[PDB]
């Protein structure tokens, strides 16, 4: 009765063991001293799978203890978990430590992740070719250094510099990708993938499957994450004469880059970073003409962002006042000015069998057409860089065994959950669904292994209510996007008036327009700002012809090979990435971080709780406790029965325990009840 | 919601519902009280088309909506309507969770008891307000104008009442109540414009007629030489534009439409008219306190904004009342927002704190306690 | 068939039948709806000579075929013809097994109920379509042009209708329907070219006359100085080539053939003409919502493609309607394919999923359920 | 002319103009009021072909004439038409020099003043009548039926009015006026027969549709089991012959065409319907005199001749009005000639002799004196 935990403000579960008080009026002392009048029982450890209580109190206590014991304590759980110590790892990433990880199977696998990497490499050597390891971790969790140490452990294991080329390639990738998000002034780029093809253990091929780019960052932006690092670097002016050759103005001049007043950033030296990016492109092998064409392409994108559109029936045509940005965009793209203007204001692709009609589109349609041309161009630019990246990487000679690695942006919060953030939440939801499916498969394998007849879907219900139905929320968003004069508040009224009941989701408070949805990482109310303006997209054929046949040779090579809903293509791409991830053997790894002080011997229980909630570590603990959490052998159960008061004698002294083959698959609450009976 | 647990003050008053927090000097929410229903078949999908339109969205779409005025002559007709309009005023305008602040509602005098019993019941049992109170629309006009004590001659779109208040006490033996209100001037104007040749029958036109009454009407000094002289020349005839683009000319009916407030035989009611109502209200008080009321009789309510009401009322009292007697009519120019401004003070700026109906007393007493407390 | 179970959208519309899958932006099958019969004796063996010619093969052999237009004035005359044309459009153009996709058909307003009852019956009982729905050719023009709300002034070869649509609701008390359509302009042109000296009597010439009407016709701004001035000089006279190699000159009949759409006394019908039809259609709506329709009245249908229709219609409204009133005519240039483009959206891009007629309901209800559902 | 200087009584009433001498019990001249124009080119010489056809010659030649109804909804549209029809009724039917007898004309209530001012002006200044008087179509129905005092519920082809008359006095504060009249039943029938498949667009068909409405229409007792039961079997379906020799079958539209007089939402007006108009007209009178009107409410006017009007009206009042209340509807069977029969008495059989407008007073006063005298 006295030994328990205690919920408080700072110590969210303080293991306070003072006085056996009443059932809800729990008045006792604590670690902080005397308290007032319900948290669970309380009993650094490498694994809490044999703990008397499987709760967030014991988990947070073991976390703060291993933080105090300076141990990256990885529970087994079919998934490990480490912490970014913000310090040096002596004799942990060492080669003798790598030799011990290659040697010691059972012992060193507890806190060490290179031992888990060696176990995964042995499993790949155990003819489980398609295999990958999930890396849970946020911005600043050290997952890049963890992947580097894992690649070093694999090179010690697999034998066969791809790591140095990968180090040189991340600067080109992140500059084109990263911005200054609310969680990181140097944020991530996008979802990135890596695949090491092994030639019968000789890991020789390099492959990447980086998908799901942030296409919405082209024009719509409302926070300090507006400027892409490549966009800021071109705004930094990496050449002064080429600035006049490109007519590049100030960073405040680009209206598409004039989003939320984050022009100067105290995080990057983008001129020196642009020089380093040019050096990295030369290291990848980009031509100087290719670099000049890439800079000219970004400059033309900026001038097209500066290309204003205007409004007889003036609501179907445009004008030109600051036509300098239009003419410079025509020049930098090397195409005819009148032809690009007609491809803007005309949209004339309506043909029946031999007739042709020119649907002169409206100004609100015209701005969307400009945005669509830009989002096509930048995506083609990222794709060509990905093509050159895979070219300079080099794959294996038709190998058949490869090991994967994935790093995608996870669940996150902000002041407002945008449709970009909503898509990121849907991505993390599908990822958590796959991770929970893997955990449930491991749980069923552990139940069938001990022959336990042990007799979630609401996540599938959330995925259905969001996207998957023919009347889904993504589907209704796409539906209201098409029919015109759809007000945003009117979209919200149907949004809360269809699937009103029967969810972990409902309408907002006495406010304008928001939709509250309780995802697996908690309840977030996405504020219904212009998602109906964000998800609009279009792909017309004549723009593809103008992109293919223009006089710029690199631009012609960027679109040489020449349905309308960003949610639709995002659903298709995410389903494709999930199907590709479905073919491999799963592993999972959680990178915690002491983000409070960004230094050692520090702990942020709020941030750790948010990490365990976002990565589903608390959710995996809940799913594990949902089954048979306690599992002790017949000798272990005999020792526990002797401590309390041989399997038949323990069954007679006891009478959700289920004695399996040799272990007793029980509940952790039954273990805590047995501990309370042993104490009383 | 609010940055303070001050109470909430809203008059419903059957016309334009006025609402706002106590302690302010300006009402933060004003709309014409009206409930809209679509009357025609819909075919176009996806433009909301929700069958409960109310308020300022309602005057926007008012061509294809029926109109339902919910409160008539001071009586509330349909309780689903007021259940709707309370919810719309709370959750959409002042976005306030109603269980955080007490509320102050109002009435005319002499309204039927079941009405106040329903209104007291509904906010407590459907909205779970902490406290409630009902005031009198006769009273708070004086706290609006500062404590001058006299006849409160207030007439909104609901009713017209005549309450004398002296020195801190009211006189319930001699209050008055008539029904010539804003609506009856609209309906006299509907039969009056039909004399010229124009024609309005449907209820969507009603708010258009209300506009012309709000603009081009003024109370003539004499009612004979005006109606002879404007019949002799078109110097009074002006013009107005209906929302199609037409031009409608108005004859002598700029003044004959509120003329009947001093001659209510035209619309076939039998009564005195409001000036003789005021005079007969005063004559049923004592001979001791009379001469204050002649100098401190105060108008209120948006039907008394026609340009000429003051001089006409003064000349009519002066001919009617005994002679050597100074008569003086206050006419404060915020009068169309007078009552709510009165509710500005009395909720926040008093000892009005145990005088609220604590909801505990409602759970112990039932609705009828609002009879024995608030007046 | 199709790579997706999306529904199928085809207007029959008595002229050029338009057909294609939903979700596209371009109709994949277009032909002039016509049924051909050989009228002369055959002697040469083995060149098919099948007695059921239809569509684009039919305009190829159109010298020795009778012509049978199957659908007249919005009414369907012979059901073997539409049974033929449905089967030809399904199996030859879009090569689709019809029992895989639902279908969307259309009508003008005010067509006789037995017609829709036959059309609903036939696709279900002869083709075993999963689901069916009937739309209105007044409606989908707005989903074509984007939701501007107004008068849909659409006139194809079948009929002319005037439907006002406001804000998500339609107004069935004041729609209109006239019969001056494409065919009557052909038949006025047949009697008009006979004034010059040319002569056309047989029905194979009808599609030739249709071509000259499609090319050399334009709507004059004034109808007096044009018909005086072109009678004063040959500046308007152009030429055309009949398929023999002849050269036919055209006088002032470039404009007099669609002049009668604004003066339908010539062909002896008695009506208003389409501009006064539009104006009288608007005047039977309320005075509240009028001024939107003057700025959002939208043309449609291939008979409104004569170069000058917009300015003529605008000048006629502006002289007719009240003066200080902004009038604005949208004339989108895909209008000849407007209606099918409307059927592009409404089938695929909505919640239009329980609104289909499930064939189960047809087996439980009979045909007449298509009365009570789709409008 | 006449064998006595008795006055002349004629109602124009926008439908069938009724005319005859006072003191008779039978109207000597009846024709459908209509003005005809030839619309087609004449070639045959010498058959009159005069471009002003009117009345009973007009329904003879009604295939090649336009139709112009001169009086609409109680308002007179074109004064050349009424100048024509007065002259035709005087000089051809009753062959009377109009300057020998005074005349009695009529109106509905609430007609625009310029109309009565024009009508008073024209007979005096163009025909030089000795005297003139205007009556009310609400009044004379009681002198027709004998003095029972009550609601006069009269609806002709022009309008519908509801006037209470008590005991020798009328109640102008609570009369009513609706526009659902004979013409709107014709125009609902035009859109209704088009559902079966028939089609009528031109104005020569209008008098044919009027005939079928005059014959095969009856007001159903219930409006649900009738419209379900006649949809279940063809026991109600009858036949009629158009003047070509065709046979047209009528479905449930024998009763749905005057059903809308008790449900005027169908044609898109917004109002109460005539029974609730009667009830709301009664409720705006005093509680003292009510129970006479429930037993002495009198129908009139030729639109109330459908076989079933009496029982339907009675059941509707009895469900609507308070319960223990004897309700009794007179329905005298000369009602289609009621009003003129009223004009039979009041001109000749009274002290109505100084009450005439002596033309001397018109020469001294102008037209507007007909405002201040006759009502
Ligand atoms: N010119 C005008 N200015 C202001 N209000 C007017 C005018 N003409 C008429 N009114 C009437 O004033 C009324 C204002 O609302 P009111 O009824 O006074 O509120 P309350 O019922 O709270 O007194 C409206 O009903 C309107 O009919
Ligand atoms: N110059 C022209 N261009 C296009 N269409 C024309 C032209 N002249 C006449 N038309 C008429 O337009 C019609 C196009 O088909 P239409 O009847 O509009 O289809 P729907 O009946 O579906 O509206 C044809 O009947 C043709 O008679
Ligand atoms: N079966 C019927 N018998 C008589 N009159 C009918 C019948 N059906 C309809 N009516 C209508 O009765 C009207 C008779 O004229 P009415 O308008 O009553 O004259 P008034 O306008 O003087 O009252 C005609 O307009 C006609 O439309
Ligand atoms: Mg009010
Ligand atoms: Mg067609
Ligand atoms: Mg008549």
């Amino acid at each position: 009765g006295s030994p328990a935990w205690v919920e408080d403000v700072e110590t969210v579960w303080i293991e306070a063991t003072v006085v056996k008080l009443d059932g809800d009026a729990i008045t006792a002392r604590t670690v902080n001293g005397d308290l007032v009048e319900a948290l669970p029982r309380d009993e650094g450890v490498d694994d809490m799978t044999k703990l008397s209580y499987l709760h967030e109190p014991g988990v947070l206590h073991n976390l703060y203890t291993r933080f105090k014991h300076d141990e990256i304590y990885t529970f087994t759980g079919n998934i490990l978990i480490a912490v970014n110590p913000f310090t040096r790892l002596p004799h942990l990433f060492n080669t003798y430590m790598m030799k011990q990880y290659q040697d010691a199977q059972p012992g060193d696998l507890n806190p060490h992740v290179y031992s888990v990497a060696d176990a995964a490499y042995k499993a790949m050597m155990e003819e489980m070719k398609s295999q990958a390891i999930l890396v849970s971790g946020e911005s600043g969790a050290g997952k890049t250094e963890t992947t580097k140490q894992i690649m070093q452990y694999l090179a010690f294991v697999g034998g066969r510099s791809v790591e140095q080329q990968v180090l040189q390639s991340n600067p080109l990738l992140e500059a084109f990708g990263n911005a200054k998000t609310v969680r990181n002034n140097n944020s991530s780029r996008f979802g990135k993938f890596v695949e090491i093809q092994f030639n019968n253990g000789k890991i020789s091929g390099a492959a990447v499957r980086t998908y799901l780019l942030e296409r919405s960052r082209v024009t719509q932006i409302s926070s300090p994450e507006r400027n892409y690092h490549c966009f800021y670097q071109l705004v930094a002016g990496a050449s002064p004469e080429d600035a006049e050759r490109l007519k590049l103005g100030p960073p405040d001049s680009f209206h598409y880059l004039n989003q939320s007043k984050c022009v100067e950033v105290g995080a990057i030296d983008d001129c020196k970073e642009y020089q380093l990016t040019r050096e990295a492109m030369d290291i990848v092998g980009i031509t100087t003409e290719e670099q000049e064409a890439i800079f000219r392409t970004i400059a033309a994108v900026l001038h097209l962002g500066n290309i204003e559109f205007d409004s007889s029936d003036a609501s179907e045509v445009s004008t030109e006042k600051s036509k300098f940005h239009l003419k410079a965009a025509a020049e930098m793209l090397m195409c005819d000015e009148q032809m690009l203007e007609k491809s803007l204001t005309t949209r004339i692709m309506k043909a029946t069998r031999t007739e042709s009609i020119t649907k002169i589109l409206n100004k609100s349609q015209a701005t969307d057409n400009r945005d669509s041309i830009a989002k096509t161009i930048y995506a083609k630019l990222f794709d060509w860089l990905v093509n050159k990246v895979n070219k300079s990487i080099g794959q294996d000679p038709h190998s058949t065994v490869l090991i994967g690695v994935l790093d995608i942006y996870g669940f996150e919060s902000f002041e407002i959950n945008s449709f970009e953030q909503f898509c990121i939440n849907l991505t993390n939801e599908k990822l958590q669904q796959h991770f929970n499916t893997h955990v449930f498969k491991m749980e069923q394998a552990e139940y069938r292994k001990e022959e336990i007849n042990w007799d979630f879907v609401d996540n599938i219900d959330v995925l259905d209510l969001i996207e998957k139905k023919p009347l889904g929320i993504i589907a209704l968003l796409d539906e209201a996007c098409m029919l015109p004069r759809s007000t945003a508040e009117s979209f919200a009224r149907k949004l809360g008036d269809t699937f009103n009941n029967h969810r972990r989701f409902s309408k907002h408070k006495f406010k304008r327009t928001a939709f509250t949805i309780d995802h697996y990482a908690g309840q977030v109310e996405y504020r219904a700002d212009l998602f109906l303006e964000k998800n609009k997209d279009f792909v017309v054929p004549e723009h593809q012809q103008l992109l293919h046949a223009s006089r710029c040779a690199f631009v012609s090579g960027l679109f040489p090979a020449d349905f309308m809903s960003i949610g639709s293509q995002f659903k298709l791409q995410l389903a494709a990435l999930m199907e590709t991830l479905k073919l491999t053997a799963p592993h999972y790894i959680r990178c915690v971080k002491p983000n409070m002080q960004l230094k050692p011997q520090i702990f942020e229980n709020k941030n750790v709780l948010q990490q365990l909630r976002c990565s589903g570590v608390l959710e995996a603990v809940r799913i594990s406790c949902a089954g048979f959490p306690t599992r002790r052998t017949f000798e272990e159960f005999l020792d526990r029965f002797g401590l309390l008061h041989e399997k038949v004698a323990c069954q007679n002294l006891l009478e959700g325990y289920q004695i399996g083959k040799t272990k007793v698959f029980l509940r952790a609450g039954q273990m805590a009840i047995l501990d309370t009976l042993r104490s009383n | 919601d609010e940055d303070e647990t001050t109470a909430l003050v809203c008059d419903n008053g059957s016309g334009l519902v006025k609402a706002g927090f106590a302690g302010d000097d300006a009402p933060r929410a004003v709309f014409p009280s009206i409930v809209g229903r679509p009357r025609h078949q819909g075919v176009m999908v996806g433009m909301g088309q929700k069958d409960s339109y109310v308020g300022d969205e309602a005057q926007s779409k008012r061509g294809i909506l029926t109109l339902k005025y919910p409160i008539e002559h001071g009586i509330i007709t349909n309780w689903d309507d007021m259940e709707k309009i309370w919810h719309h005023t709370f959750y959409n305008e002042l976005r306030v969770a109603p269980e955080e602040h007490p509320t102050l509602l109002t009435e005319a005098p002499l309204n039927p008891k079941a009405n106040r019993e329903k209104m007291t019941q509904i906010m407590f049992e459907t909205f779970n307000v902490p406290a409630m109170y009902v005031a009198i629309q006769a009273v708070l006009s004086l706290y609006a104008s500062g404590r001058t004590t006299g006849i409160v001659l207030d007439s909104g779109d609901g009713v017209t009442h005549n309450v004398p208040i002296y020195e801190g006490y009211a006189l319930p033996h001699a209050i008055m109540r008539l029904d010539l209100a804003g609506r009856d001037l609209t309906d006299y104007l509907m039969k009056i414009l039909t004399e010229r040749g124009y024609s309005f029958v449907t209820t969507a036109e009603r708010e258009i007629v209300r506009d012309i009454k709000e603009k081009l009407c003024y109370v003539a000094l004499d009612f004979e030489n005006e109606m002879a002289t404007a019949a002799s020349s078109s110097s009074l005839e002006k013009s107005y534009e209906l929302p199609d683009g037409q031009v409608i000319t108005i004859g002598n009916e700029r003044f004959r439409c509120p003329e009947t407030l001093f001659q209510p035989s035209f619309i076939g009611m039998e009564s005195a008219g409001i000036h003789e109502t005021t005079y007969n209200s005063i004559m049923k008080c004592d001979i001791d306190i009379r001469k204050d009321l002649y100098a401190n009789n105060v108008m209120s309510g948006g039907t008394t904004m026609y340009p000429g009401i003051a001089d006409r009322m003064q000349k009519e009292i002066t001919a009617l009342a005994p002679s050597t007697m100074k008569i003086k009519i206050i006419a404060p120019p915020e009068r169309k927002y007078s009552v709510w401004i009165g509710g500005s003070i009395l909720a926040s700026l008093s000892t009005f704190q145990q005088m609220w109906i604590t909801k505990q007393e409602y759970d112990e007493a039932g609705p009828s306690i609002v009879h024995r407390k608030c007046f």
